[PDB]
């Protein structure tokens, strides 16, 4: 019953934000400088949204002459945290931008697409804190589902093309979507296959070190070929401090947005997490009672959830305030605090 | 064990909760203009505001009408210091700033102003 | 702009000096069986179980609150302290009990630190 096109509003940033129209696409192969911000932790990939809250001085100052000059900034994708090392990474573009000044408080809110993948050759920091990176441009049916209709179709397909693939990938990729989502409409899913493998990228619910290798992959057929095997190996996801406890399975995932079973959503002090949804969930714990402000999903209140043996937060409850609701009950679990498990 | 940001987070909060109006219980009128707060935090960032809050008859007055005179901004401007603070000083104001602290008894925030 | 990185920690002094004279203070929490006077302000900007309690038009005109009996008082006087003073006072023979109380009182922060220390 619920809409699923609301959630990937963003609606709780703020309804009035200033909006640009407008894309930019360095030549591939190119040479260039780029601005990266202080702390971004998470593997950007292209077509995905972004949201940020911004507080410090040269964070506000940096993305005001960003927004002013060219729009884009860098986001590296690290190996591993501490170290700060990383070796590819996705420049992000400003598609949504507000500054708010709250009794002498000031934040910048902002929403960013990812557009292009790149290599980084050396990083420069300079004075005022912002890492200027030296970056190289990395190059780029039946209308009813029926079942049987399907079937022979298919046959013949495969039997005419290489009387002497894109398309099959795609559509064994959209057949699993589908079990996943049955409310899932073909139209949403981009029908070019480069689009529509980052956006299966995006969905998949998998640790970054298998998100930079997919990450890597300079050819659509390898994507689809990689997303195909991990989505069908892939078997539920665990606590990462416990490494054992069943918090979800498989099969209990489901889509609630139109950008898929997982995205991105920001805390009110600027943190991001990757949050996932579905309708069961084991061993969490709820503290506290319902709120409502500043939620992620409209008429619904969350509560939060702790992985109830091991004391360490996972995520939500998300109850629905409303008595003619569907989903009176789902769960929201944060992907950086789960790995996959097989 | 001490916090490096308890103090500025619970100041944080306390802005939160000024912004959103909850539990103010005074409203000050300056320059025939009204900002609302709470008596604990004025009486804990200025000299003046310690005395009239700490006056036994004084302390019941949920509204309290300044020096009319007082530069609005300049007092809007402390205010937002005393809950944030961080103090913006511009050519402009700095010496209506320096003159209504001087009169809200704010040593440290008057001889900072008498260096620029 | 400029900043005072001292003024957040002299108006929490003032407070707290004014805590120690019972000045303004508005609320009482009984904790088992015992009271400690406070202002509502301060609570709910440490605590989210005050914060809760009294941004609920019904229950903010309270005066006096009554918490979880079996919480230990000795951890919600050194909590309360440590609101007020940004000092937490922990201990081998306490912090597991702290530790309970942040918790009940839903102190993010406090409980985090409290991880921290017990992971050492
Ligand atoms: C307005 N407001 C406020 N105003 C004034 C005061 Cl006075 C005040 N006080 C206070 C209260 C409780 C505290 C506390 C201080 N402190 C600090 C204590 C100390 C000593 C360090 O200061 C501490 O630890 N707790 C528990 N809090 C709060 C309103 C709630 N709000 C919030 C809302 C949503 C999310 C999400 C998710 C959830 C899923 C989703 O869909 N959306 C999300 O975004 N995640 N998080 C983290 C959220 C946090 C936080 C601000
Ligand atoms: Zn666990």
């Amino acid at each position: 019953n619920f809409d699923t096109s609301l959630p990937t509003s963003h609606t709780y940033l703020g309804a009035d934000m200033e909006e640009f129209h407008g894309r930019t696409l360095h030549d591939d192969d190119s040479c260039q400088v780029i601005p990266v911000l202080p702390q971004v932790m998470m593997i950007l990939i292209p077509g995905q949204t972004l949201p940020l809250q911004l507080f410090h001085p040269q964070e506000v100052s940096m993305v005001r002459n960003l927004i002013q000059k060219d729009r884009t900034f860098a986001v590296l994708a690290y190996s591993n945290v501490q170290e700060r090392e990383a070796q590819f990474g996705t420049t992000a573009e400003i598609y949504a931008y507000r500054e708010e000044q709250d009794f002498g408080i000031e934040i910048v809110k902002v929403k960013a697409i990812g557009r292009q993948r790149f290599k980084v050759l050396e990083l420069r920091t300079q004075s005022d804190g912002i890492q200027q990176a030296k970056v190289q441009i990395l190059p780029e049916k039946p209308v009813s589902r029926e079942d049987q209709c399907s079937y022979k179709w298919w046959q013949k397909y495969q039997k005419r093309k290489f009387h002497c693939d894109a398309e099959t990938l795609m559509d064994r990729i959209k057949k699993q979507l589908r079990e996943w989502d049955e409310n899932l409409k073909d139209d949403s899913l981009p029908s070019n296959p480069i689009d529509f493998s980052y956006r299966v990228a995006a969905c998949l619910p998998i640790d970054d070190v298998l998100r930079i290798q997919l990450l890597k992959i300079g050819s659509a057929i390898q994507r689809l070929r990689c997303e195909l095997d991990i989505m069908n190996k892939c078997t539920s996801l665990c606590c990462k401090q416990c490494q054992e406890t069943e918090i979800t399975t498989k099969n209990e995932i489901f889509s609630l947005s139109l950008c898929g079973p997982m995205a991105a959503y920001v805390n009110p002090h600027g943190y991001v997490h990757e949050t996932l949804t579905v309708y069961k969930a084991c061993n969490l714990n709820l503290i506290g009672r319902p709120s409502t402000e500043h939620s992620w999903f409209p008429g619904y209140a969350w509560t939060v959830a702790q992985c109830k043996i091991c004391a360490s937060h996972i995520g939500w409850k998300f109850t629905a305030t409303k008595k003619d609701m569907s989903p009176q009950k789902f769960w929201g679990l944060t992907r950086s605090a789960l790995l996959p498990t097989i | 064990i001490q916090f490096t940001r308890h103090a500025s987070d619970v100041l944080l909060n306390l802005n939160r909760l000024r912004s959103r109006d909850i539990l103010t219980d005074v409203v000050i009128v300056v320059s025939r203009e009204q900002f609302r707060a709470h008596k604990t935090v004025l009486m804990a960032c200025s000299g003046l505001f310690y005395s009239i809050f700490t006056d036994q008859l004084k302390c019941n007055l949920s509204v309290i009408n300044l020096d009319p005179e007082i530069n609005p901004e300049g007092f809007c401007i402390l205010l937002d210091f005393m809950y944030t603070s961080r103090l913006n000083l511009r050519e402009g104001n700095i010496m209506a700033v320096m003159a209504t602290a001087m009169y809200l008894q704010m040593e440290h925030v008057v001889d900072t102003c008498r260096k620029f």
